[PDB]
RNA sequence: ACAGCGCUCUGGGGAAUUCAGGAGGGGAAAGCAGAUGUGCCCCGCGGCGAGACUGGCGCACCGCCGGACGAGCUGCUGGGG
């Protein structure tokens, strides 16, 4: 299904922004 | 005013030409494909632009001087056709008293002399006008009325040049009474032009749908 | 065409390109005669030996009596010139090919096609003459 | 700067042997201006350029006309060897050897320009 | 010869965009100059003052294989004014200027050169002419300029390579319309130096036909160049446009 | 069986989603070729799914210089992350169609669930991307801002110039057009000075007999005012115009005292001094051009500058058309552009051809080879005197 | 913004559109 | 153009709703002939070759006003049997072939999203939003609409998904970055008002990644501070503001924007005796800023703009007001 | 002019205008391959998928191929409420 835009994970994280935001939310 | 293409979003250009013309210059400065030049060559390009703008300012003040000197010399002819065409006629004839010795048929075809003498020697049809074509009063007509107004205007120019080159004045004479023949001839000639333009078209039989 | 000096084709130098017709192919299988070996023994030179799809088409259109000549033609080591035309008529295909390019040696045995290709300057005609082959209008052989 | 440079293993000496053969056959133009005029007149089949030239811009200007006319060009590494191979008693930095309709040198020319087109 | 200052008259050719200027003792071929008042490579050009901005430029057949083919008498050259032309083998941009002058301002010429100094000369003449774009890339790898070349109508191919038919085959598979015109200039001494030239030309025509072209004309452009041919062919159809 | 396909163009890259995919056995059939021709029967096949334009020409230049080399860019990875359904290829894959095989391998290595089909290998996706390249102007026109022609033109120029490094060693246009300006305004300076000389010698006819160097004539008719208001060494001017105290200003003033020409009016004197200001402004611009053109010639072609001299050297450059044409010409063509005079002419043409090719084909050229050849011409000038 | 139009209603071609507008021959006796 | 045969289907689909409206007493027969003629003219205009998004929007507005008119008339005539579902289905059909024909028109995409949000279609709205974002990825307005509506729904993970893909794409302008910091701090305020998150480190991380972007100017960092300075009633707000000020001071030391944040820093959550105390602190900072070596015209224009923002509020003292006027006039 | 040859014949030209056809160029998103309102929940089937296992092979030894559990998320014009 490519119906909607799924939430990002560490596999589909591209940039330093998404890496740092996912690191903070993983430490949460 | 606009420097290199890098100075285009920070330029001011509305003082020389209004927008709807000079927003496309900023768009094309963003999207163009010219090669980059140093500022050390833009000094030469800006300085040649300085040169040609200064030449234009000098040519404009030379045109104003030519207008003032023509209204000083020949007020009748300047009231008839204007200073630039009057100066062209004075230039081709050599001087004012050398233009004044010319008939109106000569003043009609001053400047068109190559076509004139070609046609006269080969039995072709001569040109209708010369320098007179770029006056104001022959440019409003259209069709054969252009040649008719060229004839009439050349005759009035001959009268006005003879008046401006031979008539004396008490030296406390206003310019409005020094250009009296020019004012009267221009008013009469504009009336004749609007009659020639308001000549109506030919009547016809108005037919119905049947042909009756 | 270039390389033509007054009905002398200078374009044909070995390895010789030889176009094969169905009559020549049926008779060189009928005379117990190997095709490339006898062409090389006739010309004393290396041939490359080509068969148009019209020639393969007429050999297939003839029945299963000619299956041996069909397999002999369908030997893999030979060039197959695909044709881009409609009728699959081998005579007009060969004549149009030869009229365009004129590098070929036409190997036939029917006198109609032989008289048709004798009119144009500078193509040799190879025909089997019951003992071996025989080349007609090639000057170097 | 000279990217179609000839390498050592018996290609430079094949080039210079073909150069000497053409110089005996009088089918060869010597020097930069004569190579340039032969390429621009289109009679050239191959052009050899020295690579040991004091400043290299001469045998850099010749490949532009050779690439525009599409003739093969190749650099040999010694102008002294090129002059000795031509038989000049001067060092030659550019050699263009032309085409004729009937020779036996043209087989060497054809094999040499096949090797040069493989070198490019 | 055709000295400077002689008066010639300029009539249209049978082709579109090409003119023939005849006068006195020498009739020559010319194309309408896109940027007037300046020559590219120091050619003779023809000025006519119409009853200024109109100038024609003379097309040397000994220098350009397209003008050699036009004077040989091709049936068509496929490049009408306003047709996109992909030029392969645009060495220094001498004949590319005449192709751009044929296709005019509303056409486009995508000139592919591989070498770099020829690329400099090409970028200079394409700075002058705004309808030729220069592409410095290898013509053997057309994946490099697939962002730059849209589907063109004509391909000119003046590459002297032994893999010339494969180069033109992949370039026309990528950037040529259905029923696409092309002119390929075959040099027999560079294709196969041992074989006779007529056999080389027939083999190259057969390779094009295997690479899906339909060849329609072929002339050996003989009084201008030895052992050269120009083959005209249409991609994926029998008629040119449709 | 294709699911999506990438398509990169000069305005940006767009990926289409195929519905009713193409028949692969009848690809060489005339009805299917006519379907690929007509837009009304190929737009049923492709439906535009996503579009990503560039932000700037710098990003488009980086896009070509990554894609042509093979490596995919980060924003292409971004748009593929956004448009493709996120999978890994264990139980369901997505078939993407791309034009290049190296890009196919990299997209498959970046996304393991996306199987890429290259147009260089697969005839179905080759014909399908060929149809999209055919109809690419109409498939995008609802969001195609402007056109594609000028974008492809400017982007091909930017790509070729970045590959060649064109602007760092193409410099001759300033020189050739500066020669054109220098000759044109030298003629205009002489003509305006002749005009002001006649039209001021009508008023004061002693100045033409007593003063030459028409630029200094324009300066003295700028500073002199009228015939009546002369004094010799008033302020700041005549001491550095010419000799001051005992040589010139006295002679101009006694020429004014014995002068007999027509008396001029104020407005006519205003117009003559305006013309003189014009002429001397053009003369100042001529000396600025000469200094800047000498510096530009020493930057571009110093060897020709030292063996010929910069005016005649840049005349030769402008008449040849460019430095590349000047270097491509041989020495006899450079002769085109007694006996000892022709011999020195041929020798000078040879060494000027060598200097032109040396100064052209360098990246940033030098000085000493032109110095050596000028010393060689000087020692030949010494050599011909012994005979 | 939006003006009244000028109504401008009152054989072989003069200039060739495909050949960049070569004018038709003014057949003078010298030509 | 097969437009007659193409529009025949849409008219034959809209026919049985008209049969139900005629068999009820809701529309009379002449009015139903008028509805037939108007829908026929609209369909033959919509399915024409040369069409426009304003034409599609005129048809959408007419069908939606017909649904509203029939709703008013049905409530007046007291019928409950007639439903609006067929009208909503055909309006969705108009919009779907609209976004098929003209996908590059954000006015029509936003009108589609407004219609789908207005008749309570959340899942359909999310699918339309995904298609619109795929076609216009550089549109900060579409990205903020997606992220703000997902935050308004409360799916903060989906709001972060839309916002992080948006900040991955839109990096030319600061707008979507400012809106993402605004949405993250609004989530922080929601997490506070519900009483990691205790640190609130995500806008500091947004700032630290935004430090290397192609829009990174001192004016852009001042826009970051002007976003952050709102809703100061939080926990780590002083931490965020102080980090912004020390970042701007360590990077752009003598910029008028950095002097402006040095002026306007200590007035975070003030409205009240702590108001003029921090005002006197800030005015000391401002007087030091005005005398200090900075572009005084730029700093004065910033301060007269902020002082218009100051003068916009009532409930102050007249001596403070007139000394703001006195310090304003000589700038 | 005679002789000869060709085309054509409600004789032959030109113009205006009406109707019936033919060929070509350019422009057009030029797109009716299966046309079913929205929202939630349950069922069935299917995808991502964190994590946890397990079988056999492995004489370049460095690694393979395969089973079945699964938090969480999600699709359905499959059908029912
Ligand atoms: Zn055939």
């Amino acid at each position: 299904d490519a119906s909607e835009l799924q939430p990002i994970t560490q596999k589909t994280s591209g940039t330093e922004l998404e890496q740092t935001i996912l690191a903070i939310m993983e430490e949460s | 005013a606009l420097g290199l293409r890098t100075n285009a979003p920070n330029a001011d250009l509305s003082e020389i030409l209004p927008p709807e013309i000079e927003a496309a210059v900023k768009a094309a400065a963003d999207i163009s494909m010219g090669t980059e030049i140093s500022t050390e060559d833009y000094e030469n390009i800006k300085l040649l632009a300085v040169q040609v703008v200064e030449r234009s300012e000098y040519r404009r003040q030379l045109a104003e001087y030519l207008q003032n000197r023509m209204k000083a010399i020949s007020p009748n002819m300047t009231e008839l056709i204007g200073a630039l065409v009057g100066a062209r006629l004075i230039a081709h004839s050599g001087s004012l008293v050398n233009l004044a010795k010319n008939p109106g048929s000569t003043i009609q075809i001053l400047g068109a002399e190559k076509a004139l003498f070609r046609a006269l020697k080969t039995k072709h049809a001569t040109p209708k006008y010369g320098i007179i074509y770029h006056a104001s009063l022959v440019g409003q007509a259209s069709g054969p009325n252009k040649g008719k107004i060229a004839r009439q205007l050349a005759a009035k120019i001959a009268l006005s040049v003879r008046t401006d080159a031979f008539e004396d004045f008490p030296e406390n004479a206003d310019d409005e009474t020094r250009a009296a023949v020019g004012i009267q001839a221009r008013a009469k000639l504009e009336n004749n032009l609007r009659l020639l333009e308001g000549k109506p078209l030919n009547k016809g039989v108005a037919l119905g749908p049947n042909g009756i | 065409p270039s390389s033509m000096f007054f009905e002398h084709n200078e374009a044909l130098v070995p390895p010789y390109n030889v176009l094969v017709d169905t009559n020549f192919l049926s008779r060189t299988v009928g005379a117990k005669l190997p095709l490339l070996e006898s062409a090389m023994d006739c010309l004393y030179a290396s041939v490359n030996i080509i068969i148009t799809s019209c020639v393969m088409a007429e050999l297939e259109k003839l029945g299963p009596r000619y299956r041996v000549a069909l397999m002999i033609a369908r030997d893999e080591r030979w060039q197959r010139l695909t044709c881009d035309h409609k009728g699959t008529y081998a005579d007009d295909c060969i004549v149009d090919r030869v009229q365009k390019h004129r590098i070929y040696i036409v190997a036939t045995n029917d006198r109609d096609l032989k008289r048709r290709i004798r009119k144009i300057p500078g193509v040799p005609i190879m025909s089997v003459q019951k003992g071996k082959y025989a080349i007609e209008r090639l000057p170097g052989a | 700067a000279a990217w179609p440079k000839a390498e050592d293993p018996a290609l430079v000496q094949e080039l210079l042997d073909c150069v000497q053969q053409a110089s005996h056959y009088r089918q060869l133009k010597k020097g930069a201006n004569e190579t340039t005029k032969s390429v621009n007149r289109g009679t050239s089949e191959l052009v050899i350029l020295a690579a040991d030239t004091q400043p290299l811009s001469i045998v850099l200007h010749i490949p532009l006309i050779c690439e525009e006319k599409n003739v093969p060009y190749v650099y040999v590494p010694s102008k002294v060897a090129l002059g000795r191979a031509c038989g000049v008693s001067r060092a030659v930095i550019a050699v263009s050897l032309t085409s004729n309709e009937a020779s036996d040198l043209n087989s060497k020319i054809r094999a040499l320009r096949d090797k040069v087109e493989r070198l490019a | 010869g055709a000295k400077a200052g002689k008066k010639v008259i300029v009539e249209p050719h049978r082709h579109k965009g090409v003119f023939v200027a005849r006068g006195g003792k020498e009739d020559l071929l010319c194309t309408a100059n896109l940027v007037p008042g300046e020559s590219v490579y120091g050619e003779k050009r023809i000025s006519v003052e119409t009853p200024t901005k109109t100038e024609y430029r003379i097309w040397n057949p000994f220098r350009s294989k397209l003008a050699a083919g036009i004077l040989g008498g091709l049936e068509t050259i496929y490049m009408k004014p306003g047709s996109k032309v992909l030029y392969l083998g645009a060495a220094s941009g001498t004949s590319v200027s005449h192709v751009a002058d044929i296709v005019g301002p509303t056409g486009a010429v995508y000139a592919v050169e591989f070498s770099h100094r020829s690329g400099r000369d090409l970028i200079n003449m394409a700075t002058r002419r705004t309808n030729v774009i220069p592409i410095v890339e290898d013509a053997r790898k057309p994946m490099a300029y697939r962002m730059l070349v849209p589907m063109v109508d004509v391909i000119f191919a003046d590459v002297a390579q032994p893999d010339q038919a494969r180069i033109v085959g992949i370039n026309a598979r990528l950037f040529l319309k259905q029923g696409g015109g092309l002119l390929i200039s075959i040099k027999a001494s560079c294709i196969d130096s041992t074989a006779p030239p007529e056999q080389v030309f027939a083999s190259e025509v057969q390779k094009l036909r295997e690479d899906k072209f339909f060849p329609k004309e072929q002339l050996t452009l003989e009084p201008y160049e030895r052992d050269h041919a120009m083959v005209s062919c249409v991609y994926l159809q029998k008629e040119f446009e449709g | 069986v294709v699911n999506f396909l990438l398509f990169e163009s000069a305005v940006g890259f767009s990926l289409f989603e195929v519905v009713h995919q193409a028949d692969t056995v009848g690809l060489e059939l005339p009805e299917v070729k006519d379907a690929m021709k007509t837009l009304d029967k190929f737009g049923k096949m492709v439906k535009l799914r996503s579009f990503n334009p560039w932000t700037s020409a710098a990003q488009g230049l980086e896009a070509i210089n990554l894609i042509s080399e093979g490596i995919m860019p980060e924003y292409l990875k971004s748009a593929l992350e956004m448009n493709l359904p996120q999978t890994s290829g264990k139980k369901s894959k997505v078939v993407l169609g791309v034009a290049d095989k190296k890009l196919a391998g990299e997209i498959t290595a970046a996304f393991p669930g996306v199987q890429c089909e290259a147009a260089d290998t697969s005839e179905v996706v080759a014909a399908l991307l060929r149809g999209i390249r055919t109809h690419a102007n109409k498939l995008h026109k609802s969001l195609q801002e402007g056109d594609i022609g000028r974008a492809q033109l400017g982007l091909g120029h930017a790509y070729s110039r970045a590959k060649v490094k064109f602007s760092v060693h193409k410099n001759d246009n300033h020189i050739i057009q500066g020669i054109a300006t220098l000759d044109a305004l030298d003629k205009s300076i002489n003509q305006g000075a002749m005009r002001v000389r006649e039209w001021y010698g009508w008023h004061f006819p002693e100045l033409i007999r007593i003063v030459s160097d028409n630029i200094t004539y324009a300066k003295v008719v700028l500073a002199i005012g009228n015939k009546s208001s002369l004094t010799d060494e008033s302020v700041d001017d005549l001491a550095n115009v010419l000799n001051q105290d005992q040589d010139k200003a006295l002679a101009i003033i006694q020429a004014a005292k014995v002068s007999m020409g027509q008396d001029i009016s104020e407005v006519d004197l205003q117009m003559v001094r305006d013309l003189a200001s014009n002429v001397t402004s053009m003369a100042d611009y001529r000396r600025i051009l000469a200094e800047s053109l000498d510096k530009k010639m020493s930057e571009v072609a110093p060897n020709l500058q030292v063996i010929l001299g910069t005016p005649v050297a840049a005349r030769l450059i402008a008449h040849a058309g460019s430095l590349t044409n000047l270097a491509k010409y041989p020495a006899s063509t450079l002769q085109i552009l007694p006996k000892v005079k022709g011999r020195i002419s041929r020798y000078l043409a040879n060494k000027c051809s060598i200097a032109s090719r040396i100064d052209n084909f360098s990246e940033k050229p030098t000085r000493h080879f032109g110095e050596v050849l000028r010393q060689q011409l000087e020692q030949r000038l010494e050599w011909y005197a012994k005979g | 913004e939006l003006s009244v139009r000028v109504p401008q209603l009152p054989g072989p071609p003069d200039t060739l559109s495909d050949w960049y507008n070569i004018p038709r021959t003014n057949l003078t006796p010298e030509l | 153009a097969w437009v007659a045969d193409k529009a025949r289907f849409y008219l034959e689909r809209a026919a049985p709703e008209l049969r139900e409206w005629e068999e009820k007493e809701i529309f009379t027969k002449d009015e139903i002939r008028n509805l037939v003629a108007k829908r026929s003219d609209f369909e033959h205009l919509v399915l024409a070759p040369g069409t426009k998004p304003t034409d599609f929007l005129n048809y959408v507005n007419w069908e939606r006003s017909l649904d509203r008119l029939r709703a008013k008339r049905c409530a007046r005539l007291n019928i409950r049997s007639v439903t609006s579902h067929a009208s909503q289905a055909r309006t969705f059909g108009i919009f779907e072939r609209a976004v098929l024909k003209h996908p590059g028109s954000i006015e029509l995409w936003l009108a589609y999203l407004e219609f789908a949000a207005q008749v309570k279609a959340t899942k359909r709205w999310r699918r339309i939003m995904t298609r619109a974002l795929r076609l216009h990825p550089m549109n900060a307005s579409l990205w903020t609409l997606a992220g703000r509506r997902a935050a308004q729904n409360g799916d903060m993970q989906r709001a972060r998904a839309h916002f992080l893909r948006g900040c991955r794409f839109c990096t030319r302008e600061p707008t979507l970055w400012l809106e993402y910091a605004r949405c993250e701090m609004d989530w922080l305020a929601r997490m506070e008002a519900k009483k990691p998150a205790l640190s609130g480190a995500i806008p500091i991380a947004v700032f630290d990644v935004a430090r290397k972007q192609p829009f990174w100017g001192p004016a852009a960092a001042e826009k970051f501070f002007d976003v952050f300075a709102k809703f100061g009633h939080l926990s780590c707000h002083e931490r965020i503001i102080s980090h912004v000020v020390t970042t701007m001071q360590e990077l752009f030391p003598n910029h008028p924007c950095t002097w402006s944040v040095h002026i306007r820093q200590p007035l975070v959550g003030v409205d009240t005796p702590a108001f003029p105390k921090a005002l006197r602190e800030s005015l000391a900072r401002l007087k030091a800023a005005l005398q200090s070596t900075t572009d005084r015209k730029a700093l004065a224009t910033k301060m007269v703009a902020w002082m218009d923002g100051i003068l916009a509020i009532e409930k102050l003292d007249a001596a403070i007001r007139t000394v703001l006027e006195h310090t304003k006039r000589s700038l």
